[PDB]
DNA sequence: ATCGGATGTATATATCTGACACGTGCCTGGAGACTAGGGAGTAATCCCCTTGGCGGTTAAAACGCGGGGGACAGCGCGTACGTGCGTTTAAGCGGTGCTAGAGCTGTCTACGACCAATTGAGCGGCCTCGGCACCGGGATTCTCGA
DNA sequence: TCGAGAATCCCGGTGCCGAGGCCGCTCAATTGGTCGTAGACAGCTCTAGCACCGCTTAAACGCACGTACGCGCTGTCCCCCGCGTTTTAACCGCCAAGGGGATTACTCCCTAGTCTCCAGGCACGTGTCAGATATATACATCCGAT
């Protein structure tokens, strides 16, 4: 059937593809294929897979096709593509002008790597305000280079100068910035000009929403834009499951990977440099006061009685954490010191007090990641209530205290084992080993965010387990979403499981992922269908002493018994301050 | 030696170059979070068109622009040659918004 | 029968059909007499003429073909009688006359 | 301390020193004093307070919760204040 | 859906007056504006006539009255000039 | 011929207020032509919202929308108040 | 039939009657809606009722049974709203408020 | 038969008049040269009142200039009156 | 004989505290009519309409003292000189 | 601060006069009773733009800090100006006649309303390409110490 | 004062995008009927401006004259501008759904509108007290003199 109108779509449009300058087949045709690394090669040597995916590479624009790559990070992806390219200058002699971009946070380290690798070969780089640009500008003006490096920032401003000069070969990376349609790269490309070959890289492929695959790919061949609106219908029908998205699109989807097995490479660490330790997975239940549930249910109310932009403004902040604007805490405490209530308002405070001290008494550090970091400000004295070691970094913190903090953290005696964070903003790329605990507030939305969060730690190095923890409360809309981007937790395991049969390759992958993916789903419906520390005091155990020891922090909270768990009224701030949180 | 012009002479240089120039000198966002920052004490939340708010910054530098000119005679019939808050509040008073 | 506009008819530039109209709907009389709308749609066409002019020439003195709002804070300004009539508004992208009080002026 | 941020910048001083300096320039103003600043934003402010009130009554009367520049643009008319280029 | 303006007319007159003159939008906006305008002040002031000598009706008469009132010196005088004399010879047919 | 004016009420009001106090003739003149003043501002603007807001009728609505606008402070709020009070007992036959 | 005038229906000085009468004869809006004509008029009767009172105060200050425009303009200038309001009109026979510099007072 | 074409009502208008005015204006102590000046100013003013009040009995069409049209011109300036009618 | 000025202070207090126009009747109207004449001769003007005149003259200038008044005084002198008033028409814009 | 006065200004005692308030009569103008109708209501979709944090970039805000000159007050003269005081015209009055001109009224007639049928000017959208922004190199001019 | 320092401009060559010019297609303009009528108008009735005289006293005028406010120069000192320095946040490219605003569609409750008629109110008289106004006086506010 429908494999069919693919197979017309293959050999056709592929042709007019090469006019441009299974698939499998016709997309391999031509052949090089080299298992070596190249002669300039230096300074350290691949995890020779690396070569296999190189050389696919290889073949790819020796084929004459442009890439996408999908690899997980810590495999050198960064080396693959130098090797690369000094492969190109180098048994291909071709000696191309070659544009690479990045983001500015890395280049540095990416400029580390010509040094280790080809300073035998040119680069040139783009930063530090007007005059190094100008100065560099003489130098491509001149002509003479090999390599340019940049970010993205110049490449709007000098863009023009830029595009003057014709291109051979075009480098885009962490190219799922792409991810948007009119993220100006593209279009800026089209007055920029283009380069002979190109090749996008991401760290992680991203929604299953898949303009993703499109905007990419798409942009790989035009080819990709007219069909792939074809497969707008397709996609657009992408995903009666079970009667098409499910059962059929094995063969459909899961076949329109092994489409795009010529056209894809990823790899997996933990196959190949499998050091990963371990992580166990949890996730838990917390009450909400009647604040943040009876008067958030009047406050629901309030959602359309601000108030308002309800989802980030009152679902999140009032299902997390309390007086987000503080006539809560002043009206109620006018002192607004750290206080009790502040543990008993919502259910995750109350909980830290369950569970950091028996980290403390396990003594296991921890990073954690936020949202709107103000909530995260009640944490530093929340911490200080007790008065707990602890540092703190937002999205805010500047680029050199960032560093500098982290290497403070990494400190190996650093009495923190609280050092706290903005997902995305303070996350960015980096590995934290120093802290063997992992601890979460919020939603993933979107998985590759919290797939950070999982990533800092037990990334290559951190041996001692892992421990993933992650609050949503009873009776909740983080409940809702995390099920919502959790539905995508088997949805990006779903149509990136067949990402994970490709990886590989090999069709025993997607064959691994048939139960994979049907018992993902059983688990799903699992779901289909409240809870006392105590039991929580028996997951903690990554070895029984902390069992011992911690059952004995509940000696302690044991025989002094520490008022009511959640603020639970008070009660003329029932009518008034609902009222004042009426507005 | 320093190079240093007599005092004022940047002002009237400027005065040339405004007086010689179109544009709104007022920053876009401060202006904006002051309106709505105001406009939050009528009726909540309520969305801005950014060209209305242009509108505003229109009559507001405008209207400025003619106090000042104004409050500027003032003080020069005091035989000043700087403004003093006594020279506005007596412009704006003439104008009876006292 | 041959229709034609009456603004043909004038041999002016303003649709006289579509000003009545205006005038009907602006509920001003109960009832409107013909010459009226003529009458008024010529004075709007000499006004315009007016202004234009005197704009255009102030491009001209930067001889920009086109014409810009700096322009026509220019021209109406200067004029008397014009920045009499429109002295209670503002034009927007307006800027200022150049303008320097005496006093202020060095030796 | 940090989580109570409730010290923080009054507004209007986001109409800034130097901006003020340049209106006043702009108008000719060419010795300035300081105190003016001062004074200058507490006028600027009934300026809004009057016109802004009035707008927002269209957008009252309207039901409509957006303000566009119409309300702008009538209720300065109904100061006198009439302007011109937004339709 | 449209929304109709002047913009053409005042355009063509540019083509009477400096016909090789380029206008911006913008500028052609302000024209709008203050076109609809001079023709508020105008109607309002016949009608205020209308009512005072109370005739149920409105002529050229009561404008160029108006007319009369609002334009000073020269714009008066060429002005009124004008529209009576278009009056006319549009009135021959 | 008669010329009709509000003086009589004015002058019943006076008895509701000052039911003692005398008026001078002209005073009552000046009362008429200060009621008439305001009744023009007041119609003029409920006529301009019916025409931004395009409809064909005044209602309530609109008047009390240009009292908040005319007149400032406790003039709008006893005065609001009192219209629409008066609205609402009346209408209730 | 029992006919009866709707002021009286409202309890109102104002000839509700007479008054959308006025507004239909205005060319305010092609229709009229019966709730206008009722506000309104009370709206008026409130004016009156303010500066009446206010007024009739300031005769009582010299004690005249009979009020004189000099005591309306005393009475209005005197408020601040009133006084806002009219600030653009002049009261007949007005006078004005006993005003005095301070800098001309003698020591 | 009479048709006077009258000579310098302006200057008819009297030193000690203004004098009494601006006393009840406030002003205390007076300049000389006040005097040509003010007189000039009230004299334009005026010019624009009564060109437009006759603007209208012009277009009434009728030998004389009421009260009313006096107050329409007024008004019709921005300035207004009360007690005339209108 | 008083100390200079303590005259017009109680004379301030006399107008003040007094209603009436101040200006005679005759040599206005003499003015008035000689005024209309520029426009369109002769036009019978009901005694009534001419108070009126008077009326918006004699209180526009109240008005245009007290600020010039003001003006003068911000120009810490106490009388008033031409400059003061073309500076407050000025102001007012009739310039 | 008195010495004392001399005058500003409200009180005491009639009363006179004028508009102001009470009684009138009819009238047209407001109220009811009834039908009628699109103007708004009410709601349907559609969809463009609206509110939450982040990475990087610059130009401008912040601020420091001279000296220079402008407020700025002080003060010593003067001349125009406040003033009273006896001169001095004229407005104001009021009263008398004067009519032209306001003001009101029957009439009809051309003219506007209205509509129906007709349509091509104006509008919405779609290229594009010369005016224009910019520039930076270089050409001059304004400033302030000699 | 010339000088060179700093400023500004000038221009030839510099991508770029709204001004404009093109082209379908409607609805709003126009035609030609009609009818109702408002205003022209032409005719009229009587008020209110308007001229003129006698008369009155106020009020304006000249001035005679002190003096007190304006004006000009000096020394002060204080804070503003210029400029350099160093910070920080506008400012723009982004992530991340909801909604309100826009539009159009189909139903009555409201309105105007007609006619009837009964009174509420206005024009219009007429008694009658408010107070304006004139005499007769005393402490409250200037003004030398102590």
């Amino acid at each position: 059937l429908l494999d069919q109108t693919k197979d017309t779509r293959i050999t056709h449009l592929l042709r007019q593809t090469n006019a441009f300058l299974d698939y499998y087949n016709v997309a391999h045709r031509i052949k090089e294929d080299i298992k070596k690394q190249p002669s300039i090669l230096v300074g350290g040597t691949l995890k020779d897979y690396q070569i296999k995916g190189l050389q696919w590479m290889v073949s790819l624009f020796n084929n004459h096709l442009n890439g996408i790559l999908a690899d997980e990070m810590g495999l050198g992806k960064t080396i693959q593509t130098i090797s690369l390219l000094t492969y190109l200058y180098e048994m291909k002699n071709i000696r191309g002008p070659y544009l690479v971009i990045v983001p500015l946070s890395t280049l540095s380290n990416w400029s580390s790597e010509f040094a280790k690798w080809a300073p035998t070969l040119r680069t040139i780089s783009f930063k530090g305000s007007p005059n190094e640009r100008k100065a560099k500008q003489a130098k491509i003006r001149a002509g003479e280079f090999d390599v340019v490096l940049t970010t993205f920032e110049y490449i709007i401003k000098e863009r023009a100068l830029l595009s003057k000069v014709k291109w051979v070969h075009m480098i885009i990376d962490e190219g799922h910035r792409m991810k948007n349609a009119q993220s100006k790269l593209s279009l800026t490309l089209n007055t920029h000009y283009h380069a002979d070959y190109r090749l996008i890289l991401t760290g992680t492929p991203l929604q299953n929403n898949l303009p993703e695959l499109w905007a990419l790919l798409n942009f790989v061949l035009p080819k990709i834009f007219n069909s792939v609106k074809s497969f707008d219908e397709w996609f657009n029908t992408p995903f009666d499951k079970i009667e098409l998205s499910e059962e059929e699109t094995l063969l459909v989807i899961r076949r329109l990977h092994k489409v795009l097995r010529p056209f894809l490479l990823r790899r997996l660490k933990k196959d190949v440099e499998k050091e990963l330790p371990d992580k166990v997975e949890k996730v838990v239940k917390c009450k909400m006061s009647a604040l943040q549930q009876i008067m958030y249910q009047q406050m629901l109310k309030y959602r359309r009685l601000r108030g308002f932009n309800n989802q980030i403004m009152q679902l999140k902040k009032i299902c997390n954490h309390p007086f987000v604007f503080e006539e809560v805490e002043d009206q109620i405490n006018p002192t607004r010191e750290t206080n009790d209530d502040i543990w008993r308002v919502a259910g995750k405070f109350e909980l830290l007090d369950r569970i950091l001290p028996k980290l403390k008494a396990t003594g296991h550090r921890v990073l954690i990641f936020f949202q709107m970091t103000q909530i995260m400000d009640i944490m530093e004295d929340f911490l200080r209530y007790i008065n707990i070691k602890y540092l703190r970094l937002d999205g805010h913190t500047k680029s050199d205290e960032r560093s500098e903090l982290l290497r403070l953290f990494n400190a190996p005696d650093s009495e923190y084992l609280c050092f706290i964070l903005s997902t995305r903003a303070g996350g960015l790329g980096l590995n934290l080993q120093t802290a063997d605990t992992v601890i979460i507030f919020d939603t993933d939305w979107n998985p590759h965010q919290d797939l950070q969060a999982q990533d800092r730690a037990h990334r290559i190095g951190q041996k001692n387990e892992v421990r993933i923890l992650r609050l949503i409360t009873t009776n909740s809309v983080e409940e809702v979403i995390l099920e919502r981007a959790y539905k995508k937790l088997d949805i990006d395991g779903k149509v990136i499981q067949a990402g994970k049969f490709d990886n590989k390759s090999t069709s025993e992958e997607q064959e691994a992922l048939l139960r994979s993916l049907l018992d993902a789903e059983e688990e799903r419906r699992k779901k289909r269908e409240e809870l006392k520390d105590s039991e929580i005091n028996e997951i903690l155990a990554r070895n029984d002493e902390e069992m011992a020891v911690l059952t004995r922090m509940d000696e302690d909270r044991s025989k002094k018994e520490e008022k009511s768990r959640l603020l639970e009224k008070k009660r003329e701030e029932s009518e008034s301050a609902a009222v004042y949180n009426g507005r | 030696k320093p190079h240093r012009y007599r005092p004022g002479t940047v002002a009237l240089r400027e005065i040339r170059r405004y007086q010689k120039s179109t544009e709104l000198l007022i920053r876009k966002l401060p202006f904006q979070r002051l309106v709505r920052e105001i406009a939050q004490d009528f009726k909540t939340d309520l969305r801005f068109q950014s060209s209305a708010v242009m509108a505003l910054q229109e009559a507001s530098e405008a209207y400025l622009v003619g106090l000042f000119e104004d409050t500027n005679l003032c003080a020069i019939h005091a035989k000043r040659v700087t403004i003093m808050p006594k020279d506005i509040q007596l412009a704006r008073r003439i104008r009876g918004e006292r | 029968a041959k229709a034609k506009t009456r603004s043909s008819r004038a041999g002016l530039q303003f649709p006289v059909g579509r000003v009545h109209r205006l005038l009907r709907k602006g509920n001003y009389a109960e009832r409107v007499g013909a010459g009226a709308p003529v009458y008024l749609a010529a004075v709007l066409e000499y006004l315009t003429a007016e202004i234009l002019e005197l704009a255009g020439n102030a491009a001209r003195d930067n001889k920009k073909t086109r014409i810009i709002p700096r322009h026509l804070q220019l021209a109406v300004r200067n004029d008397e009688e014009l920045n009499k009539l429109l002295g209670r508004v503002t034009i927007a992208q307006g800027g200022v006359l150049p303008n320097i009080q005496s006093v202020l002026l060095p030796k | 301390a940090k989580r109570h941020r409730k010290v923080l910048r009054d507004n209007i001083q986001g109409i800034t020193k130097p901006a003020i300096r340049r209106l006043a320039r702009r108008g000719g103003v060419k010795r300035i004093s300081g105190l003016i600043y001062e004074e200058t934003r507490g006028v600027l402010k009934v300026f809004l307070e009057n016109v802004i009130r009035d707008a927002v009554t269209y957008t009252e009367h309207a039901k409509r919760k957006t303000v566009t520049a119409m309300d702008v643009v009538y209720a300065l008319k109904r100061q006198g204040r009439t302007l011109y280029g937004f339709g | 859906t449209r929304k109709e303006s002047y913009a053409i007319y005042v355009y063509k007159v540019l083509k009477q007056v400096h016909p090789d003159t380029g206008i911006s939008s913008k500028a052609m906006s302000i024209m709008n504006s203050f076109v609809n305008d001079v023709f508020e002040r105008i109607a309002g002031e016949a009608s205020r006539l209308a009512h005072y000598n109370k005739r149920s009706t409105i002529t050229s008469r009561e404008i160029q009255t108006a007319v009369r009132l609002l334009l000073p010196g020269e714009l008066a005088k060429h002005a009124v000039s004008e529209g009576t004399k278009a009056v006319t010879k549009y009135t021959s047919a």
